[PDB]
């Protein structure tokens, strides 16, 4: 195609994979499993799905701290994660289990407007390019899905569906604490 | 605040899908040092970002992501990733960042500044969705 | 008024009520009365008088997030006050009760460099537009008659008789969040 | 970072609504194109501001209950927050301030050409007269001569 | 020196010290002593260092903010501090002292990615011109010799004898407060 | 957000209690115009720095006890924080950064027009060489011919 006479259009496209190293990468590989590839050893897995992993209602994130066996960055992206979610006040609403340095987390997303929405917006965030997978309406998005799990693991042939990117976990970083309600007086 | 990283340009294979040895001549690259609302320039102040942190940091032990925690606002604009999520969920060409477009003379190597090619309803929209923006910037070219 | 020979001068004036259904928008009725409305139905009332309307200092934050009920723009407009006081440190201040899911939240500003100062500057930057008949040199050494500042939410009238309403308070005071704010704990 | 939003539909027009008792007027592409670069406008956020209000009201489905969670995102790409806080900053030392309610441009008479609008400034709680900044009309008819 | 020949290159330094009475000015004295002047009358004292002043793990901030006999612009400083070390989870490294109104923090700095390497790299920040003497290419694995960093109130006397004064450092550190923190609890 | 505080006053003037024995140091409008619009200067958020000081000073009465809640809420409006991480990223990286303490600008002799000062850059403990920027005031020359 060329316009003006001599001049003619072209195209590049940005490998947004070579990152990896430094930047942690969104990826998605069918709807009911996406993927945050914080380095090539390893990354989190975030699903859907009906069938739950954690029975109790303890998330106890203090212990985690003092044992300090978790792998920092995967704390600190799930960290972004949660404080990135509007409105939250349901804190029954998540669990989670750090036994011996795992990372598992789950949020229970069991109409218009409540916690189950916001965990959903930020999820469809987190992983921007595949999410949509699971338009018109924002305010509130629900899907048939009851939980959302997000654990730790080993870095393998994931991105089946969307290629990898940046721009969410990017996007999230500036959006922490920023619709976080009052808990406490002094604070 | 605005973003300030000096783009210490050519693209490289690794930077690339399909292509090898992208260089564009400094009036283009001129043009990141003062246009906002350009998403082509933030990925390469993320591409050399990166290359100069593989080139001259240590690598650590275990992998850190407090650095891109830090630089992540110098290196880019977030309201232009905010404002194309805005676009997507309101259900409107937005960019995902992946492909560009720009002009050539085929007589001389003086290129343009890669625009996005906008995505929307999960497919690049065709060229002449926006031809009347590909029209324009050959507009702004020969008269600058 | 002619400029030159050709040059007209002629002003605007924006609208700022069509952007109700988009944003709040800071009001004020008088000195001693301010409004937010959030959308055309319902709002908050931040009013500085002298008389109590919570006698108890408690603040159940915790049991009011947990039984929900309430509107939760209006929690999270009360949410952008709070955290954009500047040096707060004194929790006694602070009165709220949040049952049957109302909002009321009192503040207690009965000297110079104090918990009360900051509330009132976060005060005039919400209700901007007329928060100033409420000096220039005596910054962050403000004080006023007025005991006690209300928070309560309200059903909408038309309430804008000082000043029109305007979204520029809250917008502006949305940066202020979690940037002056002391630490209570050694994990955050 | 910085403001990214770009108004729809190539000049602008504000219609009777956006407007405080005043029919529906255009500015043309010249006068829109400096939103795009100059970050100091008052008029450009309000805007960008009232884009977004028309593009929210006309896409989005409303709500079962009103959100303010799209602006609480959305209020750093559609203004810069640091002019309002040197407007605050002038009000606190009784420097002079706008309020982003009234704004001023210079019209041609017979071309219809308009620079872009400049907000005007409020002291002691009251719009300045003519005369405190005519210097500001004066100087900015000088750049729109130059054109 | 003539630079194609019309031209003459010319250079100013700026004096910062002039700054101390709107925002603070960090400081160097050695590679050991650290300072925040904040006013000609007051400042804050960083130390890294090998003998205690604490020798207990408490830091009871919240009946410090009760009794509230402490300077604010300090307890503010100490905040973005503390907030600005990126992934803090060992509550018990840090224990401090408000007895009586005064200030004093003590980080316990006793490998890649620990606690020590935060806080240091936060303390390279505060006192970012000549804090380097305390390889330039290893960041993330620092670790100095020292091992306590000592923050004290101090009055200010003439604490610049290796670097000058700069507000730079601080004003980084404010856009950093909470923007690493982990999650400690399931609401914020 | 983007940096807004402009300048009171043409052209800018820093007097000698603002510079290390450098007497009274003015600049024209050619100069001061680019902060306007540069964002990459470190020597304009200094002035911006600067003067915020002398109007705070000037105008707002002291306090009792210093607070530095202002400072607090003018830093992204007064400095390019970002300008500040980028030095930071140069300095942990050995790349050559700015600690805003020397500047250098070319100055004509005969007209006396000086151009927009910039950082002089410190590495190794110290000041770099003029032969290490050499290009860079080579370039500030060809620019500053080219108008
Ligand atoms: C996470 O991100 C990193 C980048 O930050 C990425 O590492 C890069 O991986 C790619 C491959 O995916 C590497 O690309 C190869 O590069 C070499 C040249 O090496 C350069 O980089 C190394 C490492 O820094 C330097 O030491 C060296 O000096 C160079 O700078 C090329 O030679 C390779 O070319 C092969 O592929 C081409 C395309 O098909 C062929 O045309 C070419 O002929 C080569 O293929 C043939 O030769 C190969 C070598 O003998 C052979 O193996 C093949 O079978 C075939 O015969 C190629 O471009 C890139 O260098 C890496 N860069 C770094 C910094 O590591 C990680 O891969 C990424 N991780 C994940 C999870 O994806
Ligand atoms: C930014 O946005 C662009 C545009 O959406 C993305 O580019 C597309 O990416 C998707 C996902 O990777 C591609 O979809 C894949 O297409 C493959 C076939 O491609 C060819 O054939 C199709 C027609 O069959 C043509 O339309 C296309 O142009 C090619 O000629 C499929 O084989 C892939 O299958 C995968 O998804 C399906 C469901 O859709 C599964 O059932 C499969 O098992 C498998 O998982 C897939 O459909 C799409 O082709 C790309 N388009 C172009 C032209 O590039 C960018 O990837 C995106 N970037 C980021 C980072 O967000
Ligand atoms: C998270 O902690 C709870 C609470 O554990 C107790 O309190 C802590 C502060 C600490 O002091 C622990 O050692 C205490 O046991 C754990 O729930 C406990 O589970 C055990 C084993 O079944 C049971 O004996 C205790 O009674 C439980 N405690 C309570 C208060 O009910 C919980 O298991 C921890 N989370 C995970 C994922 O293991
Ligand atoms: C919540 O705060 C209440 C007091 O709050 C007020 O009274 C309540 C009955 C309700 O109307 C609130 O909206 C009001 O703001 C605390 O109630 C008492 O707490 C004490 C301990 O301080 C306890 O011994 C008493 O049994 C409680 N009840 C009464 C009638 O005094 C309550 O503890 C707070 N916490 C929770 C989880 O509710
Ligand atoms: C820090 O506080 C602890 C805990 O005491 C409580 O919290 C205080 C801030 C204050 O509110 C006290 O009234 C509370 O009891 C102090 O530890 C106590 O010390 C006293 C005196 O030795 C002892 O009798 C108590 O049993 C201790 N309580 C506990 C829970 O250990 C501690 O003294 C304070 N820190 C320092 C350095 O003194
Ligand atoms: C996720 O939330 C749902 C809804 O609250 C929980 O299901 C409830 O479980 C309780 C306790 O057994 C029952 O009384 C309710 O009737 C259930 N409601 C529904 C709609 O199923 C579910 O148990 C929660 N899951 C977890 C793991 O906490
Ligand atoms: C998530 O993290 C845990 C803890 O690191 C992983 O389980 C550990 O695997 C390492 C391998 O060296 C062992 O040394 C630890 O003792 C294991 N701890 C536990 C929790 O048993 C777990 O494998 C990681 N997730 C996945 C799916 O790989
Ligand atoms: C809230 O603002 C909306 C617009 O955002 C107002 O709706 C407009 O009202 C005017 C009244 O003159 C009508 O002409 C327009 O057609 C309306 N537009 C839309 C999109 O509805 C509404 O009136 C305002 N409500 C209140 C209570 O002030
Ligand atoms: C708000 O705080 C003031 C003090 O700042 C309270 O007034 C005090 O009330 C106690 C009650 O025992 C008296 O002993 C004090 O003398 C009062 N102080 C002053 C200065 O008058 C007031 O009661 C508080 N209000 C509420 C509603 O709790
Ligand atoms: C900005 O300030 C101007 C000047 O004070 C305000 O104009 C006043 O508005 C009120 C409310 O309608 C009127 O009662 C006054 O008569 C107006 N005065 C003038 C001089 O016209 C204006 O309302 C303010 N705008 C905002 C959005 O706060
Ligand atoms: C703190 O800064 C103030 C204000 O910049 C300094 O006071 C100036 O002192 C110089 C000489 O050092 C005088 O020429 C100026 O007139 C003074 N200005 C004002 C407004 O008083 C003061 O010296 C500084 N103090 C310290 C201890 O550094
Ligand atoms: C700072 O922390 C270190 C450990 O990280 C403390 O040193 C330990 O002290 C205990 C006291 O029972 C000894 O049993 C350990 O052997 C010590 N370990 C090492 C490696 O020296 C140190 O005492 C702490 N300092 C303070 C002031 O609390
Ligand atoms: C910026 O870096 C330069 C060069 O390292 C510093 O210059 C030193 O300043 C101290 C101040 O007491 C002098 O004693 C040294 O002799 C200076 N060194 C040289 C080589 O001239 C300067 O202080 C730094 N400025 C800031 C604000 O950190
Ligand atoms: C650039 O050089 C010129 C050369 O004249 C400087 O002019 C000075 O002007 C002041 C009055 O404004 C006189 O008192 C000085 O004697 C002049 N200096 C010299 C060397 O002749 C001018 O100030 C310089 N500009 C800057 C910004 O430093
Ligand atoms: C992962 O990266 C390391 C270097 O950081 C490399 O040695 C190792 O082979 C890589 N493993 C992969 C590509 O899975
Ligand atoms: C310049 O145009 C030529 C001829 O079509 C093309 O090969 C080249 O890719 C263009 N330049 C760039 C930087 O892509
Ligand atoms: C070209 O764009 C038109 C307009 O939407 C579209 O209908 C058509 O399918 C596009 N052509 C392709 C995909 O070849
Ligand atoms: C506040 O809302 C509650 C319901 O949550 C309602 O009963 C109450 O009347 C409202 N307050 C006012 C003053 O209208
Ligand atoms: C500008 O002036 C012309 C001529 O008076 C008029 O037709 C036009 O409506 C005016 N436009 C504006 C923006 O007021
Ligand atoms: C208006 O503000 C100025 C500056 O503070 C003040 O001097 C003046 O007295 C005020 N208005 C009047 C006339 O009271
Ligand atoms: C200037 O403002 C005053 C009110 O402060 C007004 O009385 C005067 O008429 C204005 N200027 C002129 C000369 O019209
Ligand atoms: C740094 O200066 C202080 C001033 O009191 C001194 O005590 C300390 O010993 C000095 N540093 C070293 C390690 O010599
Ligand atoms: C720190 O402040 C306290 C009062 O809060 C004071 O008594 C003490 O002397 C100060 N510290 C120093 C070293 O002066
Ligand atoms: C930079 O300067 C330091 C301090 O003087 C010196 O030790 C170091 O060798 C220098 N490095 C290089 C590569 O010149």
């Amino acid at each position: 195609s060329l316009y003006k006479g001599v001049y003619e259009l072209q195209t590049l496209e940005l490998n947004m994979e070579t990152l990896n190293m430094t930047m942690p990468l969104s990826c998605t590989k069918n709807n009911s499993h996406h993927y945050i590839m914080v380095g090539n050893e390893t990354g989190l897995e975030l699903t859907l799905t009906n069938t739950s992993i954690i029975n109790h209602k303890f998330c106890n994130l203090s212990d985690a701290h003092k044992k300090n066996l978790y792998d920092h960055a995967l704390m600190s992206i799930i960290s972004t994660f949660h404080l990135s979610i509007p409105n939250f006040n349901q804190y029954e609403a998540m669990s989670c289990d750090f036994n011996g340095g795992k990372i598992s987390v789950q949020y229970n997303l069991s109409h218009c407007g409540t916690v189950a929405n916001g965990v959903l917006q930020t999820f469809m965030r987190m992983a921007w390019g595949g999410s949509y997978i699971a338009c018109g309406n924002w305010d509130c998005i629900m899907t048939s899905y009851q939980y959302l799990i997000i654990q730790n693991t080993t870095w393998e042939d994931h991105c089946q569906f969307s290629r990898p990117s940046p721009i969410g976990y990017l996007g999230l970083l500036s959006q922490r604490t920023r619709d976080i309600y009052i808990s406490r007086r002094l604070l | 605040g605005t973003f300030t990283w000096t783009l210490s340009y050519c693209l490289t294979r690794w930077m690339l899908i399909e292509a090898e040895l992208k260089c564009f001549g400094n009036t283009a690259v001129a043009k990141c040092n003062e246009k906002h609302d350009e998403e082509f320039c933030d990925m390469l102040r993320l591409f050399d970002f990166n290359k100069q942190a593989i080139q001259r940091l240590k690598a650590p032990a275990q992998m850190s992501i407090q650095l891109i925690n830090k630089a992540v606002n110098a290196l880019i604009n977030d309201q232009l990733i905010m404002k194309n999520h805005l676009r997507d969920i309101m259900c409107i060409p937005y960019c995902n960042y992946s492909k560009y477009w720009y002009l050539n003379h085929t007589t001389t190597g003086r290129t343009s500044l890669p625009k996005c090619w906008l995505v929307s309803n999960g497919s690049y929209l065709n060229e002449t969705h926006f031809s009347d923006d590909i029209e324009q910037q050959a507009d702004n070219m020969i008269t600058e």
